């Protein structure tokens, strides 16, 4: 049944693998959308259960992004200015791309 | 009329033209009377013509039609090498915009990886 963390992580691997051996190809891994769905997922926990993960938070962060640079990855980015300017003016990048560029 | 165009392209090329070498592509693309599977080699000629040429912005027409029809992602990524060691930073980005989207993905990651950085 709750088999999902396990398998973002196994497909996390994967596709950093694919990505650094193939460099052309830029289509759907099938598993890859489910994967996503899967990290967003247990990357929503704060808005899902409330949770105060930070370790397991970054590191979804990670396999999310190391990802990115070979498929599409729409989403998976930070959470507005909520906590970007009301916290110490740092609170984990993402759209580093779409803030410096338009 | 098409294996002469392509040997004269292939000579002026060959030689330190550009001009001279687009013009006899472009002829041989447009007189294509023999339809075969054979097509392809007149393409990458263009596109290669394109991409050592450039000047006008119809050298990205060629690569977003020969990355499209089949598996031919290392001319395209010559291509943007080449429009990016030619200076034209404020060319290919605008340009690139008009193609597809999995072509310019491709494009992005082929040109992500690199391992050298210098100025």
């Amino acid at each position: 049944d709750w088999e999902t963390s396990g398998l973002v992580y196994l497909d996390y691997i994967r596709v950093i693998e694919m990505l650094r051996h193939i460099q052309q190809v830029d289509c759907s891994g099938n598993d890859l959308e489910q994967l996503h769905i899967k990290v967003t997922s247990l990357c929503s926990r704060i808005e899902q259960i409330q949770c105060y993960s930070a370790k397991d938070r970054l590191a979804q962060s990670d396999m999310a992004k190391r990802v990115a640079n070979l498929s599409t990855p729409d989403p998976q980015r930070v959470p507005l200015r909520l906590l970007a300017p009301h916290i110490g003016r740092l609170p984990m990048p993402e759209d580093y791309a779409m803030d410096e560029l338009r | 009329r098409l294996q002469y165009y392509d040997k004269v392209l292939r000579l002026l090329d060959v030689i330190g033209l550009p001009e001279l070498v687009i013009q006899l592509a472009t002829s041989a693309i447009t007189e294509a009377g023999d339809d075969w599977k054979s097509q392809a080699t007149l393409r990458t000629c263009i596109f290669k013509h394109h991409l050592d040429l450039g000047h006008n912005s119809q050298a990205y027409e060629a690569l977003t039609q020969i990355p499209d029809s089949s598996r031919q992602l290392d001319c395209l990524r010559q291509l943007v090498v080449v429009l990016c060691e030619r200076s034209q930073l404020q060319d290919l980005v605008e340009f690139p915009y008009v193609n597809l989207h999995n072509e310019v993905v491709g494009i992005i990651e082929s040109r992500a990886r690199a391992v050298d950085l210098m100025t």
